[PDB]
């Protein structure tokens, strides 16, 4: 009912002789290589709408028919999306059939209004000790994850998915906003490997819906894929009544994508370079993540800080919405502590005694003060000597050295390659455990007693095994037989056991090759449209 | 003397870290203002043609 | 809340509503100023009303000044 | 050169050719990717391809963003 009038990059003008589609409505370009969905951005006047494409616009002709769907982009939602991968417009890209839709929901939505909000401000127990104690998660809050590579971020993602599905019975959505396809495939196969995504007939027992808008997609597709993950999460909140987890992977890439679609629609950029609507384009996403009266959505958003500058407007606008940070550190991970949460740079708004109580608040502030007190004398130990200062200073060294161990915890999705069984730790057990180490009831137990264990009745069994291990050492000796002729042969024997592989100097490359003949003449279309040589006169 | 110098260059790195942090914050302000002012120049140049 | 009016244009709301909400609350508190009573008004994050007004101005294509603000 | 293709859009070439040289070289190397073999593509000075694309887009009067670049 409408036809393409302008194609300028990813930005398509469509003309409607009848009535116009609404802003944010979805339009299908009828007749194309792939499914080309446009989203109406503005009404330009003269019966033209201005749209932003969700796929490539190369191959688009002015006058191509465009069908208005009468609604915004509509995605399949429900339990049938679990363990599937969707793109922004709802198509399955995991190549495992269609998506069993419970409903087909519009991705564009107003935030849950004032009467629906929760005034309670309670804590989301996650089963991770360092996360539950020092930087708790608000049920319905937004949590910034300052991880990276090699700090065990993906294991923490899959464990929040696992522990929230195990404890509270809620499902998870992962919105891969603008992620590389190698990283997205790595996370997919690592979720299949860890059992939070199951393929085939066991597909219903998956805990996670992946919504992937990749980095090679146009800016309109990366700018809207977080809303698709939000819609999948809002179905579980509003219909299933669950405590959902949403993972917006790199909220900065959401910001950068919306900045690109604001630049492409010809809007004047605001401060440093961002979209003029940066606070509202971010708040439109973040205000739909809340606690309703039905359930909640808790959002764990990875935050990239642009030039290591926290006063840049994209992290300064994001940090207004965040309720907790969990900074994952490389220096924590190079002490073998997993999860690699920095126990001192992670913050939470939920850490005050009016929401968690004075018991939990004072235990957390004591633990944080003890680790801080150890932290600002390590330039006094390494300079002047280990046993140089007082015994009370070395008492805080030993207590913080064993609390710094005690924050580590074995993870249930990590047991398929580490062997050590993962241990969910409850909140009251975490409080009662760290209070005991803080007063000094465990000053006699070793420092390796507090390592990769669930709660306080496991550090005792760890030390019990370590002191049964004293009596298991006199069972044998240590020796290495046959100093020069156990299995170490002559080097000619070692080169005469390696097998020669086949190398050929015909490299081939003509295996299933067409070998068309390319014309050197330039071939154009005449006015009838047939392939004709160039008319040889200017 | 050596221990007094060890305590004197302890405060010097403290001072050269707090001065560095102030200077890094002010550099971040100048970086943001540079990008904004060059962008406003480019937009004003383009809008005077279209 | 027996004595408080609570005007809210939250982060999801349109930037015209966030630009206008301190003026709405000021008109509501000027009722108490104008009839002899005393009012207290708290504009929480007037730095966000300025950002909403900057959004409105750059979407109206008004020339940005310092930091991008309309002047 | 028994294994190397060279795709060379030099400085005297037009800006659309410098824009399209990495895409054309990637299309030549995707032959080896797609038919089982292994490729190594080297886009030397993707900075200059970026400058060429900025040239074409400012001359097509697309709206400029940061430093002059398109969206």
């Amino acid at each position: 009912a409408g036809y393409v009038s302008q194609v300028i990059g990813p930005v398509v003008d469509v003309r409607f002789d009848g009535e116009l589609p609404s802003i944010l409505s979805s339009l299908e370009v009828e007749g194309h290589s792939v499914r080309l969905v446009l989203e109406v951005a503005q009404h330009m006047g003269d019966n033209t709408v201005r749209c932003i494409a969700m796929d490539s616009t190369d191959g688009l002709v002015r006058g191509q028919k465009v069908v208005d769907t009468g609604s915004p982009i509509k995605v399949p939602v429900g339990r049938g999306t679990l363990g599937r991968i969707m793109n922004v417009i709802g198509e399955p890209v995991d190549e495992q059939g269609p998506i069993d839709a419970a409903d087909i929901w519009s991705i564009h939505r107003e935030a849950p209004e004032f009467t629906e909000q929760s005034t309670e401000q309670e804590i989301l127990v996650t089963g991770i000790k360092v996360v539950d104690l020092l930087a708790p998660y608000q049920r319905g809050g937004k949590i910034g994850l300052f991880g990276g590579a090699g700090v065990g971020k993906t294991v923490l993602i899959m464990e929040l998915i696992n522990n929230v599905a195990k404890a509270h019975g809620g499902f998870s959505v992962f919105a891969g906003v603008g992620e590389r396809t190698r990283e997205g495939n790595d996370l997919y196969r690592e979720m299949i490997e860890s059992g939070v995504i199951k393929l085939g007939a066991e597909r219903g027992n998956s805990k996670c819906t992946l919504v992937y808008g990749q980095m090679n997609e146009p800016p309109g597709a990366r700018a809207r894929v977080a809303l698709t993950g939000l819609t999948v999460a809002e179905y579980f909140r509003d219909i299933e009544g669950q405590d959902v987890l949403l993972f917006v992977d790199n909220i900065f890439r959401f910001t950068q994508a919306n900045s690109e679609v604001s630049a492409l629609l010809g809007r004047i950029p605001s401060a440093v370079g961002y979209q003029p609507t940066l606070a509202t384009d971010l708040g439109g996403l973040q205000e739909r993540i809340t606690t309703t009266t039905k359930g909640s959505i808790t959002s764990v958003q990875a935050v990239y800080v642009p030039a290591d500058d926290l006063t840049d407007p994209a992290p300064a606008t994001t940090f207004a919405h965040l309720d907790a940070t969990t900074v994952l550190s490389r220096s924590i991970a190079e002490l073998g502590i997993y999860p690699a949460v920095d126990p001192l740079d992670s913050t939470s708004r939920m850490l005050n005694p009016n929401v968690i109580g004075a018991e939990h608040y004072n235990v957390a502030r004591g633990v944080q003060k003890v680790l801080q007190d150890y932290k600002n004398l390590q330039d006094i130990i390494a300079i002047l000597g280990m046993d140089e200062l007082s015994e009370e200073d070395k008492l805080t060294v030993a207590r913080a050295r064993k609390i710094q161990r005690f924050l580590s915890q074995p993870f249930q999705v990590a047991e398929v390659f580490t062997g050590t069984p993962g241990k969910y730790v409850d909140l009251a057990d975490t409080i009662s455990g760290f209070q005991g180490v803080l007063t000094g009831k465990y000053d006699d137990l070793p420092e390796m007693a507090f390592y990769m264990v669930g709660d306080i009745k496991e550090v005792k069994e760890k030390a019990d095994k370590m002191a049964k291990d004293i009596a298991s050492r006199k069972e044998a000796d240590n020796k290495k037989v046959s100093e020069e002729l156990k299995d170490i042969p002559s080097l000619d024997k070692l080169v005469s056991e390696i097998k020669e592989v086949v190398i050929e100097e015909d490299d081939g490359l003509e295996e299933d090759f067409k070998a068309e003949a390319l014309s050197s003449e330039t071939v154009v279309l005449n006015e009838e449209g047939k392939s004709v040589p160039l008319p040889k006169k200017n | 003397e050596h221990a007094s110098r060890m305590s004197a260059m302890e405060n010097s790195t403290k001072s050269a870290g707090e001065m560095l942090g102030k200077l890094t914050l002010d550099y971040n302000r100048k970086r943001q203002a540079t990008i904004t002012t060059e962008l406003i120049e480019i937009i004003a140049g383009a809008s005077a043609l279209m | 809340m027996r004595y408080t009016i609570m005007v809210s244009a939250t982060a999801s709301d349109a930037a015209p509503l966030q630009f206008l909400a301190p003026y709405s609350g000021c008109a509501m508190a000027e009722y108490f100023r104008d009839t002899g009573k005393h009012g207290l008004i708290i504009y929480d994050d007037l730095s966000k009303q300025s950002v909403a007004y900057r959004q409105m101005s750059l979407l109206l294509r008004r020339p940005p000044g310092r930091e991008a603000f309309p002047g």
